[PDB]
DNA sequence: TAATGCGAGCGCTCGCATTAGATTTTG
């Protein structure tokens, strides 16, 4: 059907066509599913999208716009089962989401009432029909019938009211045989289900001039000139004895000898194959073509049948031709048989132009074909097609008028947004430029898990201050008591109450709890050791908050007001004066890779530090020096030891798992202020140590105040050089060594598309590179 | 002629036979010959149906059938009058030559009723099958979480990476899948606990798993000594270290003593290299200590006995899963490929209180002999199926099996070559009261240097626990090729030391052209150059395939590798799915943009952003419409969009009345995306990718799922989890098999094996069962359990034996030339490491150093060194080593816009302007009725409808009577009733129809002028069928072009002849009175055209003429003439 | 409609089956029987004829014959029970 | 997982801790 449609070859097929794809059949099937599987939203929309549930007289266009948005809503909120039966922007939306379900639920809901109600067949069969009629299936169908005719498809228009008759009769016989027998949906549906599978459309009546495509068994022909035989493969043509029915071939074979004759069915059929093959081979008067595919639908190997051999016996000198969609594999003659049609000509000629540029000598039949296609009306269309010849996925730079009205007046920066641009300029354009959104799902993603921990941590503090308590004053008892409550007060209000949706999630609850309980105890131990006391927490950085926005002035009207979030800033008094450090909670293992900072992929902490440092002056009235940047790993660790341990040593190992990674200051004091327990050797709280002399070890992640201001300034330049590029309207696609990847369409084989390499650098190497910048 | 070995295999009988057939053994030919004899022989011939031949592919089976044919006709020409031989030729189609699965199916279809299996059951592909698995799984877990059993959570908490529960259900699947490799899955699953049931009072050296601990300890300790002894030969400290070690060797048997000892006691060139051999001791002895002796034998015991409650919970879970899984399939009348073998085994075994059921008795009778190919890859279930259809105890019986353990490369699919190997040791070369075994050494297919190189390598590699098989004579390959003596056939090794693959792919490409430009002609045939298609580059994995392919195409011929996945990250695919997504739900910002930016639409980045400007808050979909509605028409961007929005709505409507595959094809033809994609780099593969998406949808409509939405998830699931031309064929070694090539490149040899399997907190093993770490969720502590470590020690040496065989199939797939390409960092030092290993005499390299093997290189290198200790170096094998430092126009521009400026210039233009002369008729129906499925021209359920008839049905009844009324005379009201009643009796009328007839209106006709004329007539006939052929336009004025005849078919109600002429008569139940004077004009032309067709039908066909036509009307009994 | 009827017959008369008692359950067994009856009518074999054949194999020891008769027996039940519900009115 | 570092204790040793570096095979 597909091939001949493209090659414009009129035909006639013996077999009939199933109705399983017809809206009426789908509408019915999915409707029973709706109430059987307890209103799975997938089934509901399966029904609604046969649009037989659609409201009357309301323009279908808008209806589909609403049905789709209702679907998206149900997918993200996991709407199922009972949930169905139970300002400016919000209204418009929610005033649609009610209307939509308001015409969807009742007809389908009132149906389950009548259905689950009725005991016998006829009444369940009746309830079904009334579901069809009250929804005006006939009317809406009849309408569709017209559209089909208006568009030149009467064959398709027939099958509509034709489908109706099939269903009705399906019920009539059903109620005729088992009408007053008692049955409920389980067997009832299954019978209707098998009823659908059996349903068939009327055979399409032959036309005056057609190619006859039929079978090799009971198909009949007359006056045929040319006959093509398909599928001359092994196990196919001399059809392997089919294994079906109630009686085996042994049973029948046996029965014969008792004086009872039945249908052949078994090994006789195989003997009869040669007669049918003989009748097929002698069918044409002029020409006979016998063909067999070498590969398979999926690509498994296929051999010719013994018939091809038997043929090569009677015609030992006959050469066999080769059918291929790769014209270059045949002579110029056959190559001229591909130009049967404009569409097919185009499809092939495009593929030839490709292969030609690959330094292959192509036939001139295609050049002739090219010039013809370029001489007619739709030259443009074929031109766009042939433009594929040289298609490098290329990105036109954003104009000035566009980026100005797109990104806007002020570019209100976000450290993350800058990371995003520095990860791939195009990704930025996709998210912040075009404001694209992913379909939301009822799944609880890893990212929004972290937001829970924060809001729990933030919540614990408030409880502590209320009792005038500090993390240090906590007991193992309270750590659990406090942590659990925090999730109780949060869990319900997180991610569409998904933590309340199922049972697995409410086990994820206590899980999220046990984790918080351990981290709570760790912070306590960390506070009884740390000399750093938290100054500010969840500090409003930029926009509307405690701090001012950090501003950026760059050539060509570049205004960048970037905003952000400072998890924690801690203060410690030293002989060197005031000390400030930042702490951010993470679920990951490591915190800072200097190599990753150079390319501007990790600007988070370093930028947070600067503000604290800079503003520290006019903020509290003192000048601060960077102690460093730290990442706290929130998790419930599992230790792995070959050494048998006592609960004493286990507590230790667990404790060390929370050792903070990051970037410190390289002096003895700062190290001893972050861990006052440490005298000599390794610290378990921070990544640093002390030799006997008092000097810290080389393994320390510490650096001088110089290197800190160096990294700081580098970051400043990164917000700048990357802040201008945005305004300059740069949307280039340059991934490193994504959700928008399907929009990127990045192809490495396709030239001009390159992976900009990132190198793995010993901290000092880049620490040296940034030195050379200025 | 044949070999004596082949002759043996061919003619031997009376017992089970195991044929170990080396590569190029010609096993296939001998297999054919064997059956040919039994089937076509003088003495006592047998029919083909009395044989059971199992192959590993239907293709090899099919190929089997062809040769059996070829030889049958040959034997038939020589015996022209043979009835039996001709019959056999007919039996090949009914014969049992297939895969075991293909047989199992034949069995299930025949004996389905013995188990509970729906006939017409459907075999689900591995994809949906697993989709159904995830489904039932989620259902089970949900039930358990909700059930709140204490034990369950202990299992969950323990094996889940908490904050996440995913890892647990994979374990369940993993375990379940494993159990299915056993003849009795559930039993084997309950076998799990038996290992974890111990006491501190238990003897470790006793229980099953320690077998591998014992052997491990042996190797390491000995490997330490033998590694120290040399240090002594190099020349007091080594003795203190050695004496201590010997001391440990004394107690190897005692694990408890080792716990006491092991933990506690434990030239600048030759000088500093002797300290390394001493560090070897430390390293080996230290790993030994950490593994087994960090915690007491008693502690290890308690650890294991504490895990029992968990193992039990886990087991019963997997069992509950299996039950639900099987149930889900049943509902949908579905089976797996696993089910296929197990349901076959169920049928063959009818056990009551193990009985080879009547079904099995049938096949034992039917099959005089059974032949199994590739036997080394048989599983336990298949084997128990084989032994079930084979008749007779091993000493006798008809089991015939061929294969080679050395060529067993599929253990990851749970095939057990030990089954083949256990029989080879149990069988004798003669057949004395036991299974007869036969060896096929002669390789008729390959050149000498290859066999010599392959034989020289594996002689030093394959053996003991790392080879699992003793490499010796009667195993070693032997020359049977007649290849003419030529050189440059020497096996090459190019040592090159992300860019790794680059330097390695270049090197390969080099010597390739070195073969091209230079002749190196490959060979009573004739020599010929390299066609590129005769050279193949074998990789063990395919991460490098795409990269290697590239530059090997950068210069010269292209490269064709059979890629598997990376399919979902393919741009074409991404875009195609993006389109299907928008057709499903236009409200998806990303998928929508994906299409708009693809060549399909081709919006600029500025054009895309220009769209958003219309509406910043609404979904990108609405922003698009908002641009359209208000936009201006002469706008280019508008044209791109309006065209697309047009297609969208079309596709939308199209999908609701069509299938997904149809919707896809239509989209391909509407966008010409598949055509377009064929015009860009790698467009050949792209087009295929794009049409496998179509085929996968085709596979998808035969599944238990339907609709576009499901299809998307279906494909989405595949994503989240699993997913003649002359050219260098790049493929995996595993895929080589019976394939072969004159020249072969085996690269990536300097790369690590994949041992990732040995990492996790658990392991599955056929023998030992389940093994896992000790895990305490409350203390947050875990550590490897003794069985776990034992299972890893074993699995490591079994994985290594598999790799050595993978390397064995690689070298044997070569005909003439062999290239080996490895890679490292420092050349010399590794050759020094290779030197260290190459010292020991006896051919077979040190069992421990081969154990430490990581890269293929570590197998070849040392085995190669000693070559170029008498026979070893003297062995007739040629090697060539190369140490590499690893460092050393107008037509387009015309096309770009317009057209270039040929022989076919004239033909092409005609064919593109060509139309079908008769095309106007190709849509017209041949048969057209006037009132059979070959012709053309709000129903309520009978149970919910009225109790009466409709005007139509009444008319039908009224009509029937008129045509059954006796025309002998004028009937009376009663004479009419009698007729009506008789029609009722004979069932020409329904009870309803009978009661609906107005007799007055039926008799009324026979009192009319026409009626009486009908009565009085020389001749009469009623219900006259006719077929009239008319020129097509005479009916369809629209199509005037063609004069082909069409058939109009109908039934003339009545015809009668008088002394005047022939008259036509039709009765019409038309609605009239409600005068008739005013209806006549209307009725006249309601039936006007119809009656003319009638008169025409009669006049033209009968060649007589119709004078006058009458129509009677039941309403008032009216008559009008035409 | 014949299969629908059959599924009703395969319900009640189920426990009289000597062989297909287990296969009666399955929905693919109704189509198989429906096809067998069609063949029985086309080849002029009445329920009485099948019953007749069913007891020709009963008690003559060739296993496969015994089984065959047992299935002919079950079919006979459904066959004769179908003709009995289709008698004179269908 | 080894595998280097980096400290000590005493050109050798242990022991602690972070880092690197690669990773599949489906007849």
């Amino acid at each position: 059907k597909e091939v001949f449609a493209d090659y414009e070859i009129p035909y006639f097929i013996d077999g009939k066509a199933s109705m399983l794809n017809h809206p009426l059949i789908e509408f019915i099937r999915s409707s029973l599913d709706v109430l059987k599987g307890n209103w799975r939203y997938e089934a509901v929309f399966r029904c609604v999208k046969t649009e037989l549930l659609f409201p009357l007289n309301e323009p279908k266009a808008k209806v589909r716009e609403q049905v789709d948005q209702l679907e998206n809503y149900c997918i993200a909120y996991g709407i199922k089962g009972d949930r169905w039966t139970k300002t400016d922007q919000e209204i418009e939306m929610e005033n649609m989401l009610n209307d939509t379900r308001d015409w969807i639920v009742p007809p389908l809901f009132q149906l389950q009432k009548r259905m689950k109600k009725a005991k016998t067949v006829q009444e369940k069969a009746e309830a079904l029909y009334r579901y069809l009629e009250e929804t005006d299936v006939p009317l809406k169908l009849d309408q569709e019938r017209q559209r089909a005719e208006d568009d030149g498809r009467i064959i398709e228009a027939q099958q509509h009211q034709q489908a109706w008759d099939a269903v009705i009769q399906l019920l009539e016989e059903f109620v005729e045989m088992m009408g007053d027998d008692e049955i409920s949906l389980d067997l009832f549906q299954q019978m209707i289900e098998a009823g659908a599978e059996s349903l068939t459309f009327s055979l399409i009546p032959p036309a005056l001039d057609q190619v006859f495509v039929g079978n090799m068994d009971l198909s009949r022909m007359y006056g045929t000139s040319c006959t093509f035989v398909l599928g001359a493969n092994d196990g196919v043509l001399p059809a392997r004895p089919d294994e079906n029915g109630v009686l085996s071939d042994d049973d029948r074979e046996w029965l014969k000898t008792i004086g009872v004759e039945l249908s052949s069915g078994g090994r006789e059929r195989l003997l009869d194959e040669h007669f049918l093959i003989y009748m097929a081979f002698s069918s044409p008067s002029d020409r006979l073509y016998v063909s067999y595919p070498i590969a398979d639908a999926e690509g498994k190997t296929l051999l010719p049948s013994m018939i091809v051999k038997r043929l090569e016996e009677l015609f030992p000198h006959h050469k066999e031709r080769l059918l291929t969609n790769e014209p270059e594999q045949v002579s110029d003659e056959e190559q001229l048989m591909y130009v049967v049609n404009k569409s097919v000509a185009q499809s092939f000629t495009a593929s030839q132009l490709r292969l030609w540029t690959r330094e292959y000598d192509i036939s001139d039949v295609w050049w002739s074909t090219y010039n013809v296609l370029m001489s007619e009306q739709d030259r443009l269309q074929s031109k766009k097609l042939f433009s594929s010849l040289f298609f490098r996925n290329e990105v036109k730079q954003l104009e000035r008028s566009v980026s100005r009205q797109l990104y806007g007046e002020r570019i209100q920066g976000s450290v993350s947004r800058m990371e995003t641009f520095n990860a791939c300029p195009f990704s930025h354009f996709a998210s912040h430029g075009l404001h694209l959104k992913e379909r939301q799902f009822f799944k609880l993603e890893a990212p929004d898990i972290g937001q829970l921990f924060h809001s729990s941590l933030k919540l614990i503090s408030d409880r502590l201050r209320d009792e005038k308590l500090d993390w240090r004053d906590l007991t193992k008892e309270q750590c659990e008591l406090f942590s659990y409550d925090a999730v109780e007060r949060l869990a319900p209000k997180l991610q569409k109450e998904i933590l309340l949706s199922s049972n697995r999630h409410y086990y994820v609850k206590e899980k999220l709890q046990k984790i918080v309980t351990r981290v709570s105890g760790i912070l306590s131990e960390h506070a009884k050791a740390s000399g750093f006391v938290p100054i500010g927490l969840e500090l409003g950085f930029g926009g509307k908050g405690p701090l001012p926005p950090l501003t950026f002035q760059l050539k060509n009207g570049c205004t960048m007001e970037l905003v952000g979030r400072i998890d924690r800033v801690d203060k410690a008094e030293s002989s060197k004066g005031l000390l400030l450090r930042i702490v951010a909670y993470k679920s990951s293992d490591k915190g800072l890779d200097l190599a990753e900072v150079y390319y501007g992929l990790a600007l988070q902490m370093l930028t947070y530090l600067d503000l604290s440092i800079t503003h520290s002056a006019d903020w509290l009235g003192m000048r601060a020096t960077p102690a460093g940047v730290l990442y706290f790993h929130i998790h419930d660790p599992m230790i792995q030891s070959n050494l048998p341990l006592g609960l004493d040593e286990i507590e230790q190992e667990i404790f060390k798992k929370f050792k903070m990674k990051g970037l410190l200051l390289g002096d003895q004091e700062v190290v001893r202020l972050m861990d006052t327990t440490l005298q000599e050797g390794r610290s378990n709280i921070i990544n640093a140590g002390l030799k006997k002399d008092g000097s810290l070890r080389s393994d320390s992640a510490a650096v001088g105040e110089k290197e800190f201001d160096l990294l700081t300034k580098h970051v400043r330049r990164t917000f700048q050089e990357a802040g201008e590029q945005i305004t300059d309207g740069r949307v280039s696609i340059e991934p490193y060594k994504c959700a928008f990847k399907s929009v990127c369409q990045f192809d490495e084989s396709l030239e001009e598309n390159e992976y900009r390499p990132l190198k793995a650098e010993k901290d000092k190497t880049i620490l040296e590179w940034i030195k050379k910048e200025a | 002629t044949w070999t004596d070995d082949q002759w043996n295999a061919i003619v031997s009988t009376g017992q089970d036979i195991l044929v170990a057939a080396a590569a190029g053994s010609g096993k296939t030919a001998v297999l054919v010959e064997r059956m040919i004899r039994k089937i076509t022989a003088e003495e006592n011939p047998i029919d083909v149906d009395r044989l059971l031949v199992v192959t590993f592919t239907n293709a090899s089976a099919a190929e089997m059938k062809h040769r059996i044919a070829e030889a049958l006709e040959k034997e038939l020409v020589q015996r022209p009058g043979s009835l039996h031989i001709r019959r056999q030729l007919s039996l090949l189609n009914r014969a049992s030559i297939s895969t075991l699965h293909s047989f199992c199916l034949q069995v299930l279809k025949k004996y389905y009723y013995l188990i509970d299996l729906d006939p017409g059951f459907r075999i689900a592909d591995q994809t949906e099958g697993e989709l159904i698995g995830d489904e039932v799984l989620d259902e089970l877990f949900e039930d358990e979480y909700a059930k709140g059993e204490k034990a369950f959570f202990e299992l969950v908490d323990r094996y889940t990476t908490d904050r996440h529960d995913l890892d647990l259900q994979f374990l369940v699947k993993q375990v379940y899948e494993y159990s299915r490799s056993h003849p009795n899955p559930e039993a084997w699953l309950e076998s799990f606990v038996h290992l974890y049931d111990v006491s501190e009072k238990s003897a470790i050296e006793e229980l099953p798993f320690y077998q591998y601990v014992k052997e491990d300890i042996a190797m390491v300790l000995n490997g330490a000594k033998e590694k120290l002894l040399r240090a002594l030969e190099l020349t007091d400290n080594f003795l203190d270290d050695l004496a201590q070690i010997d001391e440990l060797i004394q107690h190897q048997d005692d694990f408890s003593e080792l716990y006491k000892r092991v933990p506690a006691v434990s030239d600048p060139a030759l000088l500093d290299e002797a300290t390394d051999l001493r560090n070897g001791a430390k390293k080996l002895l230290e790993k030994l200590k950490t593994d087994y002796f960090t915690r007491s034998p008693e502690q290890h015991l308690k650890s294991l006995a504490e895990m029992k409650p968990v193992i039990e919970t886990l087991v019963q879970l997997v069992i509950s899963y299996g039950k639900r899984f099987e149930a889900a399939k049943q509902e949908k009348s579905i089976i797996d490929f696993s089910d296929l073998e197990h349901y076959c085994l169920a049928i063959l075994t009818a056990e009551n209180d193990r009985e080879p059921s009547e079904a099995a008795r049938f096949y034992q009778e039917q099959f005089h002999e059974v032949l199994v190919d590739e036997y080394q890859d048989t599983n336990l279930v298949q084997e128990s199926i084989l032994q079930l259809v084979t008749s007779g105890p091993e000493e006798t019986g008809n089991l015939f099996m061929v294969g080679d353990v050395k060529q067993s490369i599929y253990r990851f699919r749970l095939a057990e070559p030990l089954l083949f190997l256990s029989k080879y040791k149990r069988f004798t070369e003669s057949g004395e009261g036991t299974g007869r075994k036969i060896d096929l050494n002669k390789n008729f297919r390959s050149r000498a240097d290859i066999l010599d190189s392959t034989n020289f390598l594996f002689k030093q590699l394959m053996g003991g626990k790392i080879g699992e098989v003793d490499y010796d004579e009667q195993a070693e390959l032997k020359l049977g090729a007649a290849y003419p003596d030529n050189d440059e056939t020497e096996t090459e090794l190019l040592l090159i030391d992300l860019e790794t693959v680059q330097f390695e792919a270049k090197a390969i490409a080099k010597e390739i052209r070195k073969l091209i430009s230079s002749p190196f002609k490959v060979y009573k045939k004739t020599h010929r150059n390299i066609q590129y298609r005769d050279i193949v580059i074998l990789l063990r994995s395919m991460p490098w395939a795409p990269q290697i392919m590239e530059e090997l195409r950068a210069q010269g011929i292209p490269v064709y590798a059979n890629l598997t996945s990376g399919y979902f990250e393919a741009v074409e695919v991404a875009v195609a799915l993006s389109v299907l997504k928008v057709i499903d739900n236009p409200y998806q910002d990303i998928p929508l943009a994906s299409v708009l930016r693809s060549p399909i639409v081709g919006a600029d980045e500025n054009e895309l952003s220009l769209i958003r400007l219309e509406n910043k808050k609404a979904p990108y979909y609405e922003a698009m419409k908002d641009y359209l509605a208000a936009g201006d028409r002469s706008d280019e961007l508008y044209q791109k969009l309006n065209t697309f929005y047009g297609h969208l709505q079309k596709w939308r409507a199209f999908s609701k009345n069509h299938s997904v595959s149809e919707l896809i094809w239509e989209v391909y033809r509407d966008t010409k995306y598949m055509d377009y994609v064929g015009g860009m780099p790698g467009g050949k593969q792209r087009q295929a990718n794009l049409r496998v998406l179509y085929d996968r949808a085709r596979q998808y409509e035969s599944t238990a799922f339907r609709g576009l939405f499901r299809f998307l998830r279906f494909i989405e699931r595949m994503q989240e989890r699993g997913d003649q031309e002359d050219v260098v064929r790049l493929m995996t070694i595993h895929s080589s098999k019976g394939l072969e090539f004159p020249v072969v490149f085996v690269a990536g040899l300097g790369r690590n094996f994949n041992m990732m399997d040995l990492n996790k907190s658990y392991l599955l093993d056929k023998e030992l069962g389940f093994g896992t770490k000790y895990i305490h969720p409350q203390l947050r502590i875990s550590y490897p359990t003794l069985p776990l470590i034992a299972m890893k020690k074993k699995m490591r040496r079994e994985l290594l034996s598999e790799e050595l065989r993978v390397l064995y199939v690689a070298l044997t797939r070569a005909k003439e030339k062999l290239f080996l390409i490895g890679s490292c960092k420092d050349h010399q030092k590794q050759l020094a490491k290779w030197q260290a290993s190459a010292s020991q005499t006896d051919w077979l390299l040190p069992e421990f150093d081969r154990y430490q093997a990581r890269t293929y290189l570590d197998f070849i290198g040392p085995a190669l060194a000693r070559h170029r200790h008498a026979d070893i170096s003297g062995h007739p094998a040629r090697f060539a080593v190369q140490m590499i430092h690893s460092y050393d126009s107008e037509r387009l521009e015309a096309i770009r816009r317009g057209e270039p400026v040929f022989a076919f210039d004239e033909k092409a233009r005609e064919q593109l302007s060509w139309t079908y002369p008769h095309q106007e008729v190709t849509q017209i129906r041949t048969k057209q009725s006037v009132s059979d499925e070959y012709s053309g021209r709000y129903r309520r359920p009978a149970f919910m409808m009225k109790k009466g008839l409709t005007a139509a049905e009444k008319g039908t009844a009224m009509h029937t009577v008129m045509q059954h009324i006796p025309l002998s005379h004028v009937p009376s009201i009663e004479e009419a009733e009698q007729t009506v009643h008789r029609l009722y009796e004979k069932e020409l009328l329904t009870e309803e129809q009978k009661d609906a007839i107005d007799i007055e209106e039926i008799v009324q006709f026979f009192h009319t002028e026409i009626g009486g004329q009908l009565i009085g007539a020389k001749w009469k006939d009623r219900e006259i069928p006719f077929s009239l052929a008319l020129p097509a336009k005479e009916i369809y004025p629209d199509a005037h072009e063609a004069d082909e005849p069409l058939l109009v078919q109908g039934i003339i109600d009545c015809l009668y002849e008088t002394e005047d002429g022939l008259y036509l008569l039709a009765y019409k139940s038309d609605r009239i009175e409600g005068g008739f004077e005013g209806a006549a004009p209307i009725l006249k032309k309601r039936y006007e055209t119809q009656i003319q067709l009638y008169t025409k039908a009669v006049e033209q066909i009968a060649k007589t003429k119709v004078k006058g036509c009458a129509l009677y009307f039941f309403d008032g009994g009216h008559i009008l003439t035409l | 409609g014949v299969q629908m009827l059959l599924r009703k017959l395969i319900e009640e008369h189920k426990q009289e089956f000597k062989v297909y008692q287990k296969a009666s359950d399955k929905s693919g067994f109704t189509a198989q029987v429906e096809r067998m009856l069609t063949e029985f009518k086309r080849y002029c074999l009445e329920p009485e004829d099948i019953r007749r054949m069913a007891e020709s194999g009963t008690a003559s020891e060739y296993r496969g014959e015994r089984v065959l008769s047992e299935k002919l027996h079950d079919l006979s039940i459904l066959y004769q029970q179908m003709e009995k519900s289709l008698a004179d009115q269908y």
